[PDB]
């Protein structure tokens, strides 16, 4: 059934197209009329949809686009081992990691930007990085800077051998449909495979590797002293000296003896209060397990032999009792369409991108990492935008699917008519529990921000005033704290300590996730986070849904995805589109995610970080002033934005000023991205006329007509400069800020 | 509502009525072209104003030239 | 000593604008060895910052109350170095640019498709001309004069 | 049974277990609002009562003096007020959206086809005396509100 | 009194002149002859 | 005709064509008791002059406002209770 | 005085398991657009109103909302299943007009039969400009 249906030199390996711009699309391979032509080139560059009608090429196109990720990926991460072997103080900051801060990269002396080479500590010159890269490789034992060279390089081989394996399956012998469309046998391989054996092969690393070198590590030894890895590989006495369940080997697991292997496979959750980290004896049984399920996983689709699930035959089985036929159609709606497994995709790994920001704060796995308050505020704040980003794609590529690839005569599906049909309904309850949530989480600030002006707080709805206690999170947080026991014992302690019952990991001078105590102002933020996210979802599946047809527009999939209106009528219908809805969702992901590392910030500074001395008496980064200003807006004004908008303004003259430097000129970017969201292209196109008329009268009118930006091009231009700009600022603002105080 | 306007500068390609959605114009004969017809606006109740047909005029500017006016239901495009 | 401004070579305020950022770079240094690469790099930013001030004092230069060298751009001949010398530095660049540019764009008005030559730059073409704007203060004169350089409306 | 509304499928709605249903349409048949049958002051009478009693809850215990002892006279008065205005916003809106005399713009016909009696609510008369029984009922409803909470103080929350 | 008339004045002006006028103007605005 | 196998264009009865239907619009008979219906009736018959019901509500609720916030003392609302306390000399002296 | 109108009877409608985009209360106080067209086969289509509908073997008819659905629907139609249409307008009284060819002909065949209305016999630059007719009911394009 499956099989490797490859075609051999489809495509000739030639720059005689990179000589030809635009040969992809038939308007584009024939001419720049004008200057939207090169603004086309790009746009259209990716949209390999539009390029062909078969899904084969496409195919083929994006898999060796794929292969180029994946060089890039190599090619970054041969970047970040290298500057880390040879501009870093990676190999001096094993020593002393609580005290000397993470730094990779070095500028070089020329305008005065030397002054970023500045004291990390190490008896180094340089940048205090926050990609917590050191916090990994001391979790994967490293301990040198060769390591890394020899990292990087391998990374460069494998970053030209996947540009070659892009080359080879596009040009020499590309994969044809029956190739991808056996998802079958692709599941099974990258559950069992990809994720099962990288998983395994990652365990014998963390058991063999990184678990006897942290030993030491961990143990006062200096990473000259410690024996190489190999060493444990070759000479098992020495691995065997602190884990004696090698002495054995194979034979407890064979025998299926694993009790005589808890030595270095754990279940003691927690936090391991040398170094704040997880337990890597925890970690190594973790990757262990995760291989065993993905690798029983990965053999649950039929391939080839008689055995496996047919996914059709899953979908087919599901057939609900007024709702219709249900989920038959489906594998022929996600196997014929790219656009459909994209959005899929990139939802589910946003979300998961979320998922580990939120579960990198409050089990950190690295050690240093909770300690590192820069990394760990970064990494939470960046895979937080990066979930947010991948969501909005989501629904961008949902709403391609429903305009381009969505057929009900050939490639029918029951649910999705279903949707369509109550979209309005979808969309209506949708809309009110936006402005329900709105109301009572936005408004309640503002109630809370009058009732303090008018000098009334014992009205506000606060810890003090009035109880919005969040009873079914503390009750959750109660009972994961009183989780070791009856409900999960051999366990040792709770999976966490960011709940109540916890304890405080004091590691060196710093504090390293002691409890979370949720009150109302967390009440008050998590509604406003629902609101937003709500807000959010409201805006990209409305834009999904009518996608294709509206009351407005009903042959607005004849229109396109990617349209500005359909003119001033009907009172008018800008942003019809759903590229416009993602655009506007674009705006709503960033205030939602905005206020959402806002909150990381603010209540780990105030009710988590800070610094405890040996007498016990932790003090706060704030001081605790967050479930009493951030109850009213001015308190995130206030206590938040001015205040810890201290240190990056007063960072001038000092190692953390491009930080501010970038702080005012993302502030300018998004100010930019103003004139185009605002404006139109009407006016830009008459003032440009005006200045080319100026040209004209001196010879110098250009051959690619200036015209001003599309319209969809300026909403394009307005919402990346807007997200750039405000990203830039809470970017900077938060690294000197957590880099200063640290 | 709207009053959309044919000028004499059209050459008869029927795309401004091709293009539009709601059945406002039609193709009459004509003497002033070599296509030998002209577009007409008789429906122009039925505009809604969302300028398909000028955006589908191949001429200098246009000839045919929708003016936004007094909007009604049926020219705001209401369902309800 | 024009518009109420000190020469930097006689300020108070420079001199301590000096000492300062020499104590701030000198703070940074007492972290490292001497010979290290650290110390080496900050010591050469020491001479540089010292080397700047005594440069900006023996150029002449107004500082003011604040202590900052305030450039005179009004035209007087002992301040042309601020303004008036870099500024026929850069006019001589930009227009410069500027001719090189329109000449091309003039070169390849009589192509069959000329802007594809905006795109794909006809590099022959556009080195030979260069360093046609190294004389472009009398080619664009002549032009001026000659009726070339503005076209005509038909 | 998501069936559309009388199985009419282009009329924008459905018969879902939450419209069309025998326990949720019989309860959206049978209370003040869809009484069509019956004058429609005393439908104004029920539907004050409740909506008074609805806001004298929220203004003693929710408000500026709920603390005080002025908590349920002085939230009973904004209550008051609140259904004072609300008969207001009625009354504007029986006046703006039908005239003095017309037939009643409701529909004469049912899901079973009936061509029964138009409601006389929508009338200008009869939205009169819809309002006219909102305001009494509300009013009452709010002092007997008050009445409960003053002399049955103990068996309700205080908090 | 005078103490007093701001106390008349402003519930007066702001709750009632709203009421009157919104009112009245909503009436304006639903109006056929 | 309306019932017919998919016919929803019976052009006589356009109300069950366009969906004119009251939908839970139950036409069942008063289930009040007689009396205390004839009770809130000539008890509420005053409030069926819509008109008249409008200036009765503006007029007497005006006036039940102002009644309220005249006679009431500064015990249930402080902007009536007044500073009780010296005032603060500004900065700059007091300018 | 040579196509007359044709009267929709009462066709069979599209089977449709019924969405939310269909007629609220505009067709109650106002017109709704019905459509007719003549299907070769029971095929499926997709409704200007969100979802998919399946067309009957024959006559079908559609109540949608308003003249662009239909229009939309109709093009569709004639465009990708090469079909016949015509379509109405229902006012709430009774009345039913035909409104789609108003000639038996689709209204990009210039055929005669149909008088010019909106015709301006000029360039578009030769209009007056509004102080030309200030204080007039005249615009500034019917002169
Ligand atoms: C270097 C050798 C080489 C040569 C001569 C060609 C030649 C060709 N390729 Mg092939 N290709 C190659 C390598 C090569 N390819 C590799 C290594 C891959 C895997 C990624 C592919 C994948 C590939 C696909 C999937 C497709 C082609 C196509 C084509 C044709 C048109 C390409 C074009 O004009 O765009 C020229 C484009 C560029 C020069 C730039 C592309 C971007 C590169 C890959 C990465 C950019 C990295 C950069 C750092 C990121 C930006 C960040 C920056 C701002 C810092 C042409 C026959 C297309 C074709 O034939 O379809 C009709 C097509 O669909 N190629
Ligand atoms: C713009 C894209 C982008 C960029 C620049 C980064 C950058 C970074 N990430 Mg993030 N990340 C991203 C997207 C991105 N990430 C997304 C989309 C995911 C979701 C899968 C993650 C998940 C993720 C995790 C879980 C971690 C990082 C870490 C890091 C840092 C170290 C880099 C590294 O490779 O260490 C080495 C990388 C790892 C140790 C990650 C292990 C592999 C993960 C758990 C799963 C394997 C991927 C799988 C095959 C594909 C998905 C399967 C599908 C079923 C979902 C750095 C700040 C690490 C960090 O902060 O260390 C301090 C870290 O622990 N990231
Ligand atoms: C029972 C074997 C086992 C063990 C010892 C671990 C150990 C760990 N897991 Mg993993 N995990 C496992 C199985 C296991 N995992 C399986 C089968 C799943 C799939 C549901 C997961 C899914 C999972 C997630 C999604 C996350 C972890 C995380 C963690 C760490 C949190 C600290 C702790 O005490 O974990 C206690 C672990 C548990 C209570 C999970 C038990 C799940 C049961 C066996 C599934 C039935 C730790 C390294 C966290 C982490 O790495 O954050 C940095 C995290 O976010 N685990
Ligand atoms: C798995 C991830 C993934 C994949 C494979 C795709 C793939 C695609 N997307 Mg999707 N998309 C994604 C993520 C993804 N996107 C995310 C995360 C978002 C949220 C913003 C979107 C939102 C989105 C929209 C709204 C649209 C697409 C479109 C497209 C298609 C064409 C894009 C193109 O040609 O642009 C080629 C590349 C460019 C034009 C360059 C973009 C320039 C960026 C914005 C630069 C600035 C960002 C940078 C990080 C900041 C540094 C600035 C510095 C350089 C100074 C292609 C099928 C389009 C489509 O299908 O059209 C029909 C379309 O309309 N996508
Ligand atoms: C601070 C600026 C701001 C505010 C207040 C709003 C407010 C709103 N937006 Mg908008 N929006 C904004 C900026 C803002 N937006 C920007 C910059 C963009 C660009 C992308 C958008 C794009 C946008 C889209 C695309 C969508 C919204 C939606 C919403 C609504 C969600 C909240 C709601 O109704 O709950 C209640 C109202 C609030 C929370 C607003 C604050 C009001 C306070 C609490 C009380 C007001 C006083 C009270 C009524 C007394 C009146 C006194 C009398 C004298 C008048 C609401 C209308 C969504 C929507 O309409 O669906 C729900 C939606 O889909 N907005
Ligand atoms: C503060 C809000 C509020 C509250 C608590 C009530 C409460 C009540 N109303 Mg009133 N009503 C309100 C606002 C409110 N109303 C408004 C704004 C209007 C104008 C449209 C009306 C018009 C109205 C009429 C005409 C009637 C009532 C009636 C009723 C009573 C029962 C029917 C009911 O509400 O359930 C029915 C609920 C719904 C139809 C809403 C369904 C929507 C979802 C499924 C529920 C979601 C709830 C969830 C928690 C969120 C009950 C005392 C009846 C009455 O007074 O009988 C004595 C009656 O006949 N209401
Ligand atoms: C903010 C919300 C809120 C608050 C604070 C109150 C507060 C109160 N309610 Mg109300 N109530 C509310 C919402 C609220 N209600 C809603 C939404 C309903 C359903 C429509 C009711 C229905 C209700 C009834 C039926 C009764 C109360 C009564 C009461 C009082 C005693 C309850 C024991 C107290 C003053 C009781 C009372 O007599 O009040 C004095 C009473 O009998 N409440
Ligand atoms: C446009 C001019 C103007 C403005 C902006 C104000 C503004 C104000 N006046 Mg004054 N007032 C004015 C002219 C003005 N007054 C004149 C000309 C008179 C004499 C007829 C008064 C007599 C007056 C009294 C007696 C009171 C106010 C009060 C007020 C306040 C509440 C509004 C109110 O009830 O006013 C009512 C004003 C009128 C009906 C006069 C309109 C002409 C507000 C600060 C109240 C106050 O002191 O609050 C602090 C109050 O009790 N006003
Ligand atoms: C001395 C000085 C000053 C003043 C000055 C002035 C006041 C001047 C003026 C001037 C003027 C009043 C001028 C005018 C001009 C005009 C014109 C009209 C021109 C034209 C030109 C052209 C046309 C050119 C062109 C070109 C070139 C040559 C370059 C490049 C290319 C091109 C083509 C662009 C001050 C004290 C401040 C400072 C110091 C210096
Ligand atoms: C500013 C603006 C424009 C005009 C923006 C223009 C066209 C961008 C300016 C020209 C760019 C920068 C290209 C010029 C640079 C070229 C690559 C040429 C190189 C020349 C040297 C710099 C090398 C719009 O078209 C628009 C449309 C809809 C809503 C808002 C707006 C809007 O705000
Ligand atoms: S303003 Fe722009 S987007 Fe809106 S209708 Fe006009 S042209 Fe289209
Ligand atoms: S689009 Fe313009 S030129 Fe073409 S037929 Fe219509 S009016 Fe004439
Ligand atoms: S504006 Fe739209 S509806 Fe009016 S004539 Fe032009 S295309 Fe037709």
């Amino acid at each position: 059934e499956v099989k490797i249906l490859v075609d051999r030199d489809p495509i000739k390996t030639s720059f005689e197209e990179w000589a030809k711009p635009g040969h992809f699309s038939r308007t584009i391979a024939k001419g720049p009329d004008t200057t939207t032509w090169i603004w086309n080139l790009h746009a259209d560059a990716h949209d390999f949809d539009s390029h062909t009608s078969d899904l084969e090429e496409i195919s083929r196109k994006v898999f060796s686009a794929h292969f180029g990720q994946l060089s890039i990926i190599f090619l970054w991460l041969s970047g970040m081992y290298f500057h880390g072997a040879r501009f870093s103080n990676y190999e001096a900051w094993l020593s002393d990691p609580t005290h000397i801060g993470p730094s990779a990269q070095v500028v070089w002396p020329i305008v005065g930007q030397e002054i970023l080479n500045g004291d990390v500590g190490g008896g180094f010159r340089g940048i205090q990085i926050t990609s917590g890269f050191f916090q990994i490789w001391r979790a994967s034992g490293i301990t040198s800077e060769l390591q890394l060279y020899c990292t990087a390089i391998g990374a460069l081989v494998f970053a030209a051998l996947m540009l070659f394996a892009g080359w080879f399956h596009y040009h020499k012998a590309a994969p044809k449909l029956a190739w991808f469309q056996d998802v079958e046998s692709m599941l099974n391989h990258h559950l069992a495979g990809l994720l099962g054996l990288g998983s395994l092969s990652w365990a014998g690393h963390q058991v063999h590797v990184s678990l006897p070198i942290n030993q030491f590590l961990n143990a006062g030894v200096d990473p000259k002293e410690i024996p190489l890895p190999h060493e444990f590989i070759l000479n098992r006495d020495l691995l065997a000296q602190l884990y004696p369940s090698f002495a054995e080997g194979a034979t407890p697991f064979f025998t299926l003896n694993w009790s005589k292997y808890s030595e270095f496979l754990t279940f003691r959750g927690g936090l391991d209060p040398v170094t704040g980290g997880l337990w890597l004896t925890d970690i190594a049984h973790h990757h262990l397990a995760i291989a065993i399920l993905f690798l029983i996983a990965g053999h649950m689709y039929r391939t080839n032999w008689g055995i496996g699930h047919g996914i059709k035959d899953i979908l087919e089985a599901h057939k609900g009792p007024f709702t219709g036929q249900g989920h038959k159609g489906l594998y022929e709606i996600l196997t014929t369409s790219w656009h459909a497994q994209l959005s899929l995709n990139l939802a589910m790994l946003g979300s998961l991108t979320i998922i580990v920001a939120h579960h990198m704060y409050s089990m950190p796995p690295y050690p240093y990492l909770a300690t590192d308050y820069a990394t760990q505020l970064s990494l939470f704040t960046h895979h937080m935008w990066i979930g947010g980003f991948l969501i909005v794609g989501a629904a961008a590529h949902a709403a391609i699917f429903m305009v381009r690839d969505y057929d009900p005569t050939n490639r029918y599906n029951d649910l999705l008519d279903r949707v369509l049909r109550h979209r309005d309904a979808i969309i209506s309850h949708l809309n009110w529990v936006c402005i329900f949530l709105g109301f009572h989480s936005f408004g309640l600030y503002i109630h809370n921000d009058t009732m303090s002006a008018l000098g009334r707080p014992q009205d506000m709805f606060s810890d003090t005033a009035i109880q919005l206690q969040p009873v079914f999170a503390q009750w959750i947080q109660n009972t994961h704290a009183l989780a070791p026991g009856v409900t999960a014992p051999g366990e040792t302690a709770s999976t966490s300590l960011t709940w109540g019952g916890g304890e405080l990991v004091a590691v060196g001078g710093k504090v390293a996730l002691l409890p979370i105590p949720l009150g109302t102002a967390d009440f008050l933020v998590h509604h406003i986070h629902a609101f937003t996210i709500h807000v959010t979802v409201l805006i990209l599946l409305k834009g999904v849904l009518f996608a294709r047809s509206s009351r407005l527009i009903p042959d607005k999939a004849n229109l396109g995805f990617r349209f500005p209106c359909d003119g001033p009528g009907r009172g008018g219908t800008c942003q019809v589109s759903a590229w416009d809805h993602v655009f506007l969702g674009l705006f709503w992901m960033y205030n939602a995610i905005s206020v959402v590392i806002f909150h990381f910030s603010w209540k780990m500074q105030s009710d988590v970080w800070g610094s405890i001395s040996d007498q016990g008496v932790v003090t706060h980064i704030t001081g605790g002033n967050f479930a009493q200003s951030s109850i009213t807006i001015n308190g995130w004004l206030r206590d938040f934005l001015w205040a810890q908008a201290s240190q990056v303004i007063q960072s001038y003259g000092s190692s953390l000023s491009a930080y501010g430097l970038f702080f005012l000129g993302a502030h300018f970017v998004w100010a930019f991205s103003l004139m185009f969201l605002f404006s139109g292209r009407g006016y830009w196109q008459e003032l440009i006329e005006s200045i080319v008329w100026a040209h004209n009268k001196l010879k110098v009118a250009p051959a690619t007509q200036p015209r001003a930006l599309s319209i969809i091009q300026g909403r394009a231009v307005g919402v990346t400069h807007y997200l750039l700009g405000g990203i830039a600022t809470t970017w900077a603002f938060f690294l000197a800020r957590i880099i200063a105080v640290g | 509502s709207h009053s959309v306007k044919i000028y004499d500068t059209c050459i008869g390609c029927t795309q401004c009525v091709r293009a539009c959605p709601t059945d406002v114009l039609e193709m009459i004969p004509w003497d002033g072209c070599k296509a030998k017809q002209i577009a007409s606006a008789p429906r122009t109740e039925d505009c809604v104003g969302c300028k398909r047909c000028e955006s589908a005029c191949p001429t200098d500017f246009l000839s045919v030239r929708v003016y936004l006016w007094h909007e009604t239901t049926r020219s705001m495009g209401l369902a309800y | 000593d024009i518009s109420g401004l000190t020469p930097c070579k006689d300020s108070k305020q420079f001199a301590k604008r000096e000492k300062q950022q020499i104590k701030k770079l000198e703070s940074s240094l007492k972290l490292y060895a001497p010979e290290s690469a650290p110390a080496l790099a900050l010591n050469a930013q020491i001479e540089k910052t010292k080397r700047r001030f005594d440069n900006y004092g023996k150029y002449g230069l107004l500082c003011g109350s604040d202590g900052l060298p305030h450039l005179i751009v009004n035209g007087d001949q002992r301040h042309w170095g601020e303004f008036i010398t870099p500024g026929i530095l850069f006019l001589y660049i930009a227009g410069w640019i500027g001719w090189v540019g329109r000449s091309y764009l003039i070169a390849i008005s009589g192509e069959k498709k000329p802007a594809m030559k905006e795109i794909i730059i006809d590099v022959p073409l556009a080195s030979r001309i260069i360093f046609r704007g190294f004389i472009w203060p009398v080619a664009a004169y002549r032009e001026f004069l000659n009726g070339d350089l503005i076209a005509k409306d038909v | 049974v998501v069936q559309p509304i009388n199985g009419d499928p282009f009329i924008g709605s459905l018969e879902t277990p939450v419209t069309s249903s025998p326990l949720i349409a019989w309860y959206l048949s049978n209370l003040p609002g869809y009484r069509t049958a019956v004058n429609p002051l005393l439908r104004g009478v029920e539907v004050g009562l409740a909506h008074g009693f609805f806001l004298v809850g929220p203004f003693v215990k929710a408000g500026p003096l709920r603390n005080t002892a002025y908590a349920g006279s002085a939230g009973s008065l904004a209550a008051a007020g609140l259904v004072v205005i609300l008969s207001m916003c009625l009354t504007i809106y029986g006046i703006s959206s039908f005239k003095e005399g017309e037939p009643s713009i409701a529909p004469s016909l049912t899901l079973t086809g009936r061509k029964k009696q138009p409601d006389q609510l929508q009338t200008a008369d009869g939205w009169a005396k819809f309002t006219g029984g909102f305001f009494f009922g509300g009013i009452s409803g709010v002092t007997w509100a008050y009445f409960l909470l003053y002399v049955l103080d103990l068996p309700y929350f205080v908090k | 009194t005078f103490n007093n008339l701001p106390s008349i004045f402003v519930p007066l002006v702001g709750l009632v002149f709203p009421a009157i006028a919104m009112a009245s103007l909503f009436l304006h605005i639903q109006k056929n002859k | 005709k309306y019932g017919d196998k998919s016919v929803y264009f019976d052009l006589e009865d356009l109300g069950n064509t366009t969906g004119q239907w009251d939908v839970y619009g139950s036409d069942a008979p008063s289930p009040y008791n007689p009396l205390q219906s004839k009770f809130f009736e000539t008890f509420a018959a005053p409030f069926t002059k819509r008109g008249l019901l409008l200036k009765f509500l503006i007029l007497g609720g005006g006036s039940l406002l102002t009644y309220v916030s005249a006679n009431s003392t500064g015990d249930v609302l402080p902007i009536k209770r007044g500073p009780q306390e010296p005032p603060k000399l500004g900065p700059r002296g007091k300018l | 005085g040579f196509t007359p109108p044709q009267l929709d009877p009462n066709t069979p409608s599209p089977i449709f398991a019924g969405s939310t985009g269909g007629l609220l209360r505009k067709a109650q106080v106002e017109e709704f657009y019905v459509i007719t067209w003549n299907s070769p086969k029971e095929q499926i289509f997709e409704m200007p109103t969100g979802g998919a509908a399946i067309m009957r073997e024959g006559p079908n008819l559609l109540k949608l909302a308003r003249k662009e659905q239909c229009l939309a629907l109709g093009t569709r139609l004639r465009s990708k299943y090469k079909i016949t249409y015509q379509f109405y307008r229902v006012f709430p009284n009774g009345e039913v007009q035909y409104l789609h060819p108003k000639d038996g002909v689709y209204p990009e065949k210039a055929n005669p039969g149909r008088e010019g209305v909106g015709l301006n016999m000029r360039s578009i630059g030769k209009n007056v400009s509004p102080i030309e007719v200030k204080f007039t009911g005249k615009q500034s394009y019917d002169l």
